[PDB]
């Protein structure tokens, strides 16, 4: 759509003067006369047939006068069923060098939100299969999750176990979207995913579609990575009707990169230093993840809290959209419990009897109670002694020890390491097992036999075999 | 409904998000900011909106319009910039505590800090 | 008699100097956090207004 | 030395004076400031530099490059602007305090506030 | 004369001139005509259409637009040589003491470049001044660089006028005092404290000091260039003559801080907390000309004001790298009467090294600092448990540590008008021996008031006998 | 007086109100603000004032000119911008407090902190 000469290059900001075919805002340009593709996405209009745009690769070797075309659309990306098991950057090019992605139709990355009369009005609960997550902090469908806990906690093994559970009972594929990630750790993620079974370099038996925008790529191309990993995630909602997942790592580097684009243009900053459009920019990304009538998109996002400040402007704005939290802490790994989930500091907004029912509420409020007093009398038994607690306190020692080991589970994606078969438990098998420990029907079981089993019938089975 | 002798009620939810969406509209046109980068007139935004809830006398119909605004606070600060622009407008407050809600008392209304300046003289004699 | 009671009231009155110190730093972390954020904003408006006044 | 099957090691000393040398150059070119008058692209300075340190493979030569960047804080404040970019980029930090330097522990390493993200794979089988 | 420009815009102390014929380069000098005093403007920017942006060195009153401006062809040319000794001089090299003119045969333009990498003397030495905190804990070096930190009112004009007494009279080489913006009262004492003490002689030619004085009643463009008139007289004595020099500057924070007073009027966007965006560049342009090359040596002592006792301020914290030796005076110590106020756990030198000062000097000063950091962990226990709850070993620590803290104090000779005591000057061999014995236990039987304000350890037992006789 | 022989004394009540008359007068002349919107040369504003307070020699007349500048501070904090710029021009200080005034010490002088370069100790002989 016409030819426009360049007229200014300042940093990661290019300035393109068209003649007739003036493109709309959010239109992707393509510079001609270069080695690999340099795209430019139009962000303003300035008058005098001049636009201004944010570059998405290095801005070196650009001469004042180069001819740049117009695609007549936004950034269009390969969207298909043959994009799983592959890796691409923000503008669709493959970077695992396994061959070009041979696809039929393309899709632009900028759309609008679902309509007011396309929503769903009855809240439902997306079971994953994990024991702690299903019960004490359940996921919604269409909901948004927060994942707290850095490296050294048992984190990436949780991500791959989610993807090997969503495709064994639900049938919806996923997307990974690393936003500004490390290039050194994008390869240990790729090479662990190969040997675990989710990406397969031989056939049509993949589950994840990696979209890596990495840390040495300019700030204009770091904000747009969660949209390109959202655009892929809608073909398995719109055009196929499945229950998509979507991982963003992490939700702070999406926010931090928006403040760099907004300060290269010239906009005056907000409170503590962020951009003025901080809640709308998070709005137009987070509103495209809903449960429409065809299918849904779920999301799982890791959050970094700067300077231990839970009222900082970036995690304040992100908490306004969340429907859950998950906290991975260093201490629960020391006990030997996997995954390292803190069941007292992990929440869920739909924890309410009108949404989850009556049976599920009066168990996840009972097993939430028995682990609160044990943290209190983890001091009285630590100073005064052992036999000096009451005989009704020799049962809050048992039933707060038998339970916090049954929050452990042998995963399936780490199959060769543990040597044990990966077990799955449905949502009525989580509830049937936790009720019988507060009822004390299995009060005659040692606290080690409640370790790395599946249903309630296995812990009992495991105990019989011992000794 | 006010000016035709009928009785109305309006509820905003919430007025702290109209003020972050007016801060954006005023930063982008390069107007000088203030405390927490709020513009100079984040008071007149909310005063001229909440001045319109009135009770008219019997010449003008005798109809009424009641307004219940909503503000969100950050970990319990009732001395921030915006919650002291609305406390000094409305005729009372209904404080809700984040400590009372987790302990179990729901609706977690703090009875020691919730008042009504004018609504004492208008309630039923049975109560 | 007066030596046991002098020790077990040196334990209970030290728990209540330790509970009364947890409530004074958590009220002083919050005042510190707001005062930290309000000096980032204060010095930044001094620069934004220092460029645009040129 | 990385493209040819050899190995190397580079020591930037210190990376908190490149970032001030860039900032002098931006604000005289009238590029718009940000927090602490650093330009917007200053995470882009230390991200495209500290990602050239790689461990290549057998089909490219088998080279290496290791980087130890040095950063000076100001009174234990690891939450300023440049010391929070470069903690997010790199693979661990080694944290030296001046309280331990006078209590008789030299080299004055804090063990609690130091980490390496790779760790036990980058050691010999006896250590 | 060349390029007789014309003035167009006097906004503050920043005059802009417009040249018809010949544009002068950056860093020159310009001479405003028609004034009874000499006003010198230095070129700093080139704007377009032959207008430059200068900075005045005096008052900008009476500057009518359209006024002619000459040009000299070089930066500011001061006098220099041997005949500049026992004199006080202006920023543009003029007399301010009313003794007549400076008759020299050599001028030096004040803008030179830092000597290269292949002209760097590498050797370290030691230097003994006489003070039990300098010589024990942060020792100097012959040719090193020495900075005196600390807030306002802690003892920096006293500690720098005591070292002028100690070192700069028993020295064969020369000295220069450059006053960069301080009180004009304090610039009248040191002119008269050294006429009676023989360092300045007003009739013959055997003076051994030179003075450069531009004080804090001066416009802030002339309080940025007396730091450079100093080390241009203090470089002719190192390079041209092969001598040895001493460099005294008080105060060097007024060089940085008077560059922030004309930053935005020049046309720059201000950086962090209010400083100019060229902080660590205009500073390091100057603090590399103060070095010892292989033609001579310079021992530089500079006082460094820390604003509002805030050491993490950007004007002091970028000066901690241009220096070999730091002596940091605190205020919470000088409130206890301890004088010199020098912090024991914050001063630091490079030559504190078991291969230069010896492995007996080193084992002492790393046990003084180790028992003073052992004190502070006990002071948090005393505030709750009280003194008579501690054990008998920890009571021995506090008593020696308070004996050591009082023994680090020493009566200077310039406190003979403030306190009425008499002055000490302790040699190094006694300093090591005295502190070695308090750590051992050989004075555990004395009161602490013996150790306050003495010299050698043999005077701290001649006081514990007078206290017991007058009891 | 001082340039003719006699002895004068001058009180500035106060000098925190000669600064906000310079901040306003020189913002409407379009001069760019510094810290707290004060100009660049508030230190040069007070310093060229407080150095005329001389004590001339006896071959000029020998006259003197004392000065007693008053400074109001906010909440008793002495580390502000305009206080610290004028602490370091004067020879000595008199620190007036509030808890001295209310406990009963009136004039409320902190005699611990009220340091003074004693002025060649011209107290008098009997005192
Ligand atoms: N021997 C001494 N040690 C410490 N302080 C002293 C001594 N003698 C006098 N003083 C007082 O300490 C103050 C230190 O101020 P001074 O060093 O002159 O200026 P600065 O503010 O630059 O430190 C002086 O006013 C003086 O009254
Ligand atoms: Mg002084």
């Amino acid at each position: 759509a016409a030819t426009g000469r360049i007229v200014a290059v300042i940093g990661a900001v290019v300035d393109v003067q068209f003649d007739e075919g003036l493109p709309p805002i959010l239109n992707a340009l393509e510079v001609q006369g270069r080695e690999t593709r340099l795209v430019l996405e139009v962000a303003q209009h300035l008058g005098e047939s001049t636009v201004r745009t944010i570059a998405m690769d290095g801005t070196e070797g650009l001469v004042r006068g180069q001819k740049v075309l117009d695609s007549g659309a936004p950034i269009k990306i390969p969207v298909g069923p043959e994009t799983l098991g592959r890796i691409m950057n923000v503008i669709g090019e493959p970077i695992d060098e396994r061959g070009p992605i041979k696809t039929k139709q393309f899709a632009a990355i900028h759309a609008e939100a679902p309509e007011f009369m396309e929503m769903s009005v009855e809240q439902e609960i997306l079971v994953t299969g994990i024991k702690v997550v299903d019960l004490l902090a359940p996921y919604a469908k269409g909901g948004k999750i927060g994942l707290f806990g850095g490296a050294g906690v048992g984190k990436t093994v949780l991500i791959m176990e989610l993807i090997n559970n969503v495709a064994k009972a639900h049938g919806g594929y996923s997307v990974f979207a690393g936003v500004g990630e490390r290039t050194r750790e994008g390869n240990d993620l790729y090479h662990e995913m190969i040997e675990s079974g989710v990406i397969n370099l031989k056939d049509a038996t993949s589950k994840v579609a990696l979209v890596y925008g990495q840390m040495n790529e300019p700030p204009g191309a770091r904000a747009r990575v969660a949209l390109t990993g959202l655009t892929v995630a809608e073909y398995f909602r719109d055009q196929e009707g499945q229950d998509v997942l979507l991982f963003i790592d992490n939700i702070f580097r999406f926010t931090q990169a928006g403040s760099e684009v907004s300060a290269l243009l010239g906009r005056i900053p907000s409170a503590v230093g962020y951009q003025p459009t901080l809640a709308t920019d998070m709005g137009t990304m987070q509103e495209r993840i809903t449960t429409t009538k065809k299918g849904s998109i779920t999301s799982v996002q890791a959050i970094y809290v700067p300077a231990d400040d839970l009222t900082d402007p970036a995690p304040a704005t992100t908490f306004a959209h969340l429907d859950a939290t998950t906290v991975l802490s260093r201490a629960i790994a020391e006990l030997g419990i996997y995954p390292a989930v803190d069941p007292l500091d992990s929440t869920s907004r739909i924890m309410d009897p009108n949404i989850v029912g009556s049976e599920h509420y009066d168990v996840a409020r009972g097993v939430q109670k028995i682990l609160q007093d044990y943290k209190s009398l983890q001091d009285i038994i630590a100073i005064l002694g052992m036999d000096e607690l009451s005989e009704e306190d020799k049962l809050t020692v048992s039933r707060a020890r038998k339970i916090q080991r049954f929050l452990s589970q042998p995963f399936q994606v780490a199959e060769v390491f543990t040597g044990h078969l990966g077990k799955l438990v449905p949502l009525k098998e989580t509830i049937k097992g936790f009720q019988q420990i507060l009822a004390g029907e299995y009060d005659h079981l040692p606290e080690q036999a409640f370790y790395m089993v599946g249903p309630i019938e296995e812990a009992v089975a495991k105990a019989d075999k011992l000794a | 409904f006010r000016d035709n002798g009928k009785h109305a009620l309006i509820i905003y939810d919430d007025l702290s998000k109209q003020a972050v969406a007016y801060r954006q509209m005023s930063l982008l046109l390069r107007r000088p900011p203030g405390r927490e980068a709020y513009p100079g007139d984040v008071f007149y935004l909310h005063s001229r909106l909440l001045e319109r809830a009135a009770k008219m006398n019997d010449a003008f119909g005798g109809g009424s319009l009641t307004a219940l605004p909503v503000i969100e606070t950050q970990a319990g600060d009732v001395s921030a910039y915006i919650p002291t622009n609305v406390i000094s407008i409305t005729d009372g407050q209904i404080f809700l505590e984040t400590e009372l809600f987790y302990k179990g008392i729901r609706p977690a209304i703090n009875v020691g800090l919730s008042v009504s300046r004018v609504g004492s003289a208008a309630q039923t004699r049975a109560m | 008699e007066s030596t046991t009671s002098e020790q077990s009231a040196r334990m209970t009155a030290m728990d209540n100097a330790s509970k009364n110190a947890s409530e004074m730093i958590d009220k002083l972390t919050l005042t510190f956090n707001r005062t930290r954020q309000a000096v980032i904003t204060k010095e930044l408006i001094e620069i934004i207004s220092g460029a645009a006044a040129l």
